């Protein structure tokens, strides 16, 4: 700060389809094959 | 259990909600991938595992800004399906936006609407941002609110519009479209916020001392001027006030919502740790006419009603004492009919700061939206603007090619007659 | 037990049967050489609804293959899962019948189907308990629309109480790939109507439009359309061959969907449907999949859902999931659509849970309704038929074969009474 | 997305053409081979504006070249950057026009002008989204003004709604360089401004004494010239082309620089423009942009618009600078010029910010301007035409071809009344 112009200085500086059965792994949508059989939604 | 959705269409609005969305994602420790590595719930969603979505809509006819958008580091941020973009621009002709093109365009984004507002389940209201002065924004913004009325109701719907300067323009026609689109939301919205480009050049001169700003910089601290509006939902404070809590405090008459508002404290690192930033200093700051976020003087007319929020550490006896000063003084009066006229909100939370910005970290802040009579000097002079280039019945061509009626420019000139005149018979003391 | 026995006729069943079955044995883990190599006990315990066995442990489809030309079976051998096909099973002509009904109806299809129904004997005769058949077939071919109608009636006339299955391609106005298409397809719902227990329409048109739209994939081909329609045929009967809350076979389908022995043409749709760059955003649940399920651009025809009411509507859900949620979200989707459901039956949708998902999903759901909107396309298809019919143009191509024009007029006002009958019951009020 | 297609007509037209398209090149990075070898992403995003896309990526404009003789297109194939152009859209005569109006718009041009038509229509109905047409034509030739202004009657009459633009070359008095000038000039103007959405002046004694006062070279030739109009014509659809603050289509400008539908003749000028010599003394601030923008010589017409009053003002600027200086200096530039400018339109100029400077340059200016002062130009040409017609002379030529004096009188009234009605808007006072 002491008299600074380097902010001013700094603004100077400046100038068939197959996905259905193929989800991404990122998605919430892929349940994995081996998994693929609980069959319980009371115990999960 | 708490939301709100918020609206942006046409360039300015744009811009102004990138600032606005690098603020938020910063305030809440979100990255820009959209990924953390329970306040989140009023602006976004959860996804059931990673990421977070905003509850935000981008509206525009002229695709250049959401490319933009989607090839930044944003890219990843929004869902690729809320981001509607036309082909053919309005090219500053409001009648193109609301007779034209924008009826085409406005289906999906009422869709969009639909599909956000059926997830949440407390809905506050909404927010809409639109640059007055130009086709698209101010077509777009008046079919939006006018279907929004219709669909939801008493829902309340905020409006944060950017008139033009006294007398710095960009545009040669932008008086026509300003006028149109404020008789199209003086009977749509509930709350209208003026944000004119020169008063905030002038505090950024003043305050920040840059010469030669960009708008980077107003939307910054518009986008904190939001945030500090918005905090009260997200975080816990000794005074709450909700978004549905202004109508009954802010707003006399139906007509009457039009207000201007003012944020304290605005400095630089490079000599803010120099001075003690005490609430009495920064409420004073606060008043000063020269700090308005709009070019109007308020020692022109008197207050209605101020509603001012604090955050940071401030304690409410300090903020009571405060008051009275302002109650002292004599350069400032209140309306005859209103004997108190001040709503104080409290929060805990400090402003937070972006890097490589201007606003320094501070402890302290505040933000006062204030509605007061010396409003009516803009529409005035954008009035006495109109009528030179109406009396010759200049660039009407432009408009009367595009659908629109020989007629609808007289009843939006009686409507803000009727306007200002409402405004005077209101300050009058009885 | 309770199993079913696969027939397809002409070259567009051959190839919906080339997908289908490449999906069922995929979801039986049965590898293209006919053995087993899947993970799951279930994947075997129901097997025989679909595949035989045979010495050496592998197993062979009951389908059976029929065309008056050989090439088409002479290419479907080559590919992939093409040698699971017993050789025994493939019947085909040496002539053809040049998209001419009569000649694969009257001339050179009655002589030939002897051969065919002699397999078809073999096939029912012997298996454990009889549910049914299903046939996929091409309303806009020939040999195709003649020979599959024919074979329906000689079938129906040896098990009247067993239960019928056809998925039928109607020809589109909007793609036309064929100029008498009008007059085999008006020939062949005169027909299809009087012994078909259930029938499936499915259009070109409304599967490129998806393609188009809803998975936003570039370049469709016709591997895209099979693998739908597959999907959506393989979603019927998944709770046949998997356990679940409340198991439904097409009998129970049959009773709770048709509500007069006429009226008996659904048009179907499959959910989830989702771009590659959008499987990441977005979340399975519930609601998603209800509101995608309903969404008018996702049914397999052209006709639009919303110009007529619903009879009554169908649901398969898969996946493990609450029942509760399930209900109350039929319920909204009946509540919030009132003008949409026909008033004098209360209760119209059914609905059904299997616990096992489709391989790589976690939940899926197949709609089966219906709806007195689709009368527009019989409209449509009756309006060409009269307009080319007037003329007599391309008619002696069938007079050359023993067949009259009084087969035609009573076809046409046959099918012209059915397309009234069927709004009759549109405008009956309670 | 929102492209426009190239048509350019003469010797003139296609020499402005042949450094236009270099010009373009080189701002995008295409090798004369048509293979793209830039440095930046942004250099592809909006190519599609002005080139297409071939087999092989290379690209080729969707120029259109026409004249009445091989010479100039068999000439410019030759020359740098000629084999882009598409051999199938060159189409001339075997003949000639001999600089006679009459031959080059009525007897051959009529007959010839179909083949054109047709690769036009071609081009148009093809594109993504049509923005307009740019057209480049010399006034001063008799094939050119001819066929040219008779092809933007054919272009209006089917494209009424689309917006057509026009850089004219008038013929001035102190530069002749042909004696029938006056005739084929005022004919060619009562046509252009009954289509024209926009015209665009430009004068070669301008130019000439721009070369020598301002970039102080010794021997100018038709390719710096040639240079000059090239950039003036790139700078004015750049913002369409790359992003900035603030976009601008050609139907923005369109909108707010023309008040009246038959006042749209503008005249242009382009900024910085130094010696070889002073390039390294001077600075490029906005500052010097702009009072060099304004400046009387600077202006690409010898009319002085210091003689009359600015009905408007635009300006693009090109380069990343801040925007309240741009905003201020506007501002300034029109404070202390009151004078020149009407009073009763307020506010009447225009800025555009966009972020990608030209290359080899930091900042850079076009600026377009709607002024009083164009009148004197149609009054020395009707004073050479009413010197010339008052003794008949060289009238059996025109006259030889169907044409008659009738057709001569009527241009000279209307071209006289638009001239009065011109300057009528000068003298108006609120
Ligand atoms: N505060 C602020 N105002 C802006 C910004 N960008 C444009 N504006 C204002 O917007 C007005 C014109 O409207 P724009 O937003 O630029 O354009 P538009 O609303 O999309 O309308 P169109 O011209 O049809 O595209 C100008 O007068 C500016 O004052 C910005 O980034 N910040
Ligand atoms: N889904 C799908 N439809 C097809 C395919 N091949 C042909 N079709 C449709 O079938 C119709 C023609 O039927 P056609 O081959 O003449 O039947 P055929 O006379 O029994 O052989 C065309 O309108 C196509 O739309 C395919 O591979 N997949
Ligand atoms: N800028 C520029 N002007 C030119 C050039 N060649 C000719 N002209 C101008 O064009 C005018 C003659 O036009 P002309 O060639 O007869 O047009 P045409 O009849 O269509 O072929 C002259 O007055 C010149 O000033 C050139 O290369 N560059
Ligand atoms: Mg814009």
């Amino acid at each position: 700060m002491k008299d600074k112009e380097s902010i001013e200085k700094t603004r100077i500086n400046q100038r068939v389809k197959q996905l259905l059965h193929n989800p991404d792994p990122k998605s919430t949508l892929f349940i994995p094959e081996n998994q693929r059989f609980d069959k319980d939604f009371s115990v999960f | 259990m708490r939301e709100v959705i918020s609206i942006h269409v046409g360039q300015g609005g744009i811009q102004v909600g990138n600032a606005c969305w690098e603020l938020f994602c910063l305030e809440h420790g979100i990255q820009p991938d959209g990924q953390m590595p329970d306040a989140f719930n009023t602006f976004f969603s959860e996804t059931g595992a990673g990421k977070h979505v905003p509850r935000a809509v981008f509206l525009d006819l002229e695709p250049t800004v959401i490319d933009e958008v989607r090839t930044g580091t944003y890219r990843q941020l929004f869902h690729p399906e809320q981001l509607i973009s036309g082909k053919e621009d309005a090219a500053n002709n409001f009648a193109r936006g609301h007779y034209t093109i924008g009826k085409e365009i406005v289906d999906l984004c009422l869709d969009r609407i639909r599909k956000l507002a059926d997830n949440c389940t407390g809905l506050q209201g909404f927010l809409v941002f639109n640059s007055v002065g130009g086709g698209t924004g101010s077509g777009l913004g008046s079919l939006l609110l006018e279907r929004l009325s219709v669909d939801y109701g008493k829902k309340s719907k905020l409006g944060f519009t950017i008139y033009p300067s006294p007398q710095v323009s960009t545009a040669v026609v932008e008086p026509y479209n300003s006028i149109l689109s404020t008789h199209s939301l003086l009977e749509h919205t509930d709350v209208a916020v003026m944000l004119d480009n020169e008063a905030i050049y002038d505090i950024c001169r003043r305050n920040l001392d840059i010469e030669r700003p960009t708008y980077t910089n107003l939307n910054r601290l518009i986008a904190q001027v939001i945030s500090s509006l918005t905090a009260s939902l997200r975080f816990d404070g000794a005074l709450n006030v909700d978004i549905t809590e202004f109508q009954t405090n802010l707003v006399p008459y139906p007509r009457i919502h039009f207000m201007l508002s003012s944020y304290a404290p605005i400095i630089s690192a490079e000599k803010a740790y120099h001075e003690q930033l005490s609430v009495a200093e920064i409420t004073n700051s606060a008043f000063e006419p020269a700090n308005m976020m709009a070019k109007c003087d308020p020692r022109h007319g008197k207050y209605m009603a101020c509603s001012m929020m604090y955050r940071g550490d401030v304690v409410p006896k300090d903020v009571n004492a405060s008051i009275a000063t302002i109650k002292t003084k004599r350069t400032i009066q209140f309306v005859d009919w209103c004997p108190t006229g001040f709503k104080v909100g409290i929060n805990y939370q400090p402003p937070t700061v972006v890097p490589g910005g201007d606003l320094a970290k501070v402890m302290r802040a505040v933000c006062m939206i204030s509605n007061s009579t010396a409003i009516a000097e803009v529409f005035s002079r954008l009035d006495h603007k109109f009528d030179l280039m109406y009396a010759k019945r200049a660039f009407v061509h432009w408009y009367v090619g595009e659908g629109m009626e020989e007629g609808e420019f007289s009843e939006a000139r009686e409507d803000l007659a009727a306007l200002e005149k409402d405004y005077e018979e209101v300050g009058i003391e009885t | 037990m309770r199993e079913i026995v696969h027939i397809q006729g002409g070259q567009c069943g051959n190839q919906i049967g080339a997908k289908f079955w490449e999906v069922i044995s995929d979801e039986h883990g049965i590898d293209p050489t006919g053995t087993y190599h899947g993970d799951s006990d279930l994947q075997l315990e129901r097997i025989n609804v679909y595949y035989n066995e045979a010495t050496g442990g592998r197993y062979v489809p009951r389908a059976i293959l029929m065309d008056l030309e050989p090439g088409t079976m002479d290419s479907v051998r080559a590919g992939p899962f093409g040698q699971l096909f017993r050789p025994d099973n493939f019947v085909f002509g040496q002539t053809g019948a040049g998209n001419n009904w009569a000649k694969g109806h009257y001339t050179e299809g009655a002589e030939l189907i002897d051969s065919v129904l002699d397999v078809v004997r073999k096939e029912a005769e012997g298996c454990d308990c009889l549910q049914g058949f299903q046939i996929t077939h091409s309303l806009g071919g020939g040999t195709g629309s003649g020979m599959g109608t024919l074979l329906i009636s000689k079938v129906r006339e040896e098990y009247p109480d067993r239960i019928m299955e056809t998925f039928s391609v109607v020809p589109s106005p909007k793609v036309s790939d064929t100029v008498v298409e009008p007059y085999n397809a008006t020939l062949s719902v005169h027909q299809l109507v009087e012994n078909a227990d259930e029938c499936m329409v499915i259009d070109n048109e409304a599967l490129y439009d998806i393609c188009f739209r809803t998975l936003k994939l570039t370049t469709p081909t016709y591997g895209d359309l099979n693998h739908l329609v597959s999907a959506a045929m393989s979603g019927v009967t998944c709770c046949l061959r998997f356990p679940g809350q409340l198991n439904s076979d097409l009998r129970k389908l049959a009773v709770n969907l048709i509500p007069f022995p006429r009226l008996h043409f659904f048009m179907i749709g499959f959910a989830p449907l989702t771009s590659r760059g959008s499987q990441q955003y977005r979340a399975l649940t519930v609601p998603e999949l209800t509101q995608q399920m309903f969404d008018a651009k996702n049914m397999m025809c052209a006709a639009d859902p919303r110009h007529g009411r619903y009879l009554t509507a169908s649901a398969l859900f898969r996946g493990r999931m609450s029942t509760k949620e399930v209900d109350e979200q039929m319920l909204n989707v009946q509540n919030k659509n009132s003008s949409y459901f026909v008033e004098w039956i209360p209760n119209n949708i059914k609905s059904s849970i299997c616990d096992i998902p489709p391989k790589g999903l976690k939940m899926a759901v197949t709609f089966v309704g219906n709806s007195t909107a689709i009368q527009e396309m019989f409209k449509r298809v009756a309006e060409q038929f009269t307009a080319m019919f007037r003329r007599k143009a391309f008619l002696h191509w069938y007079t050359g074969e023993g067949m009259d024009e009084m087969e035609f007029t009573e076809a046409e006002s046959n099918m012209n009474d059915l397309v009234s009958e069927y709004q009759q019951y549109q405008d009956a009020t309670a």
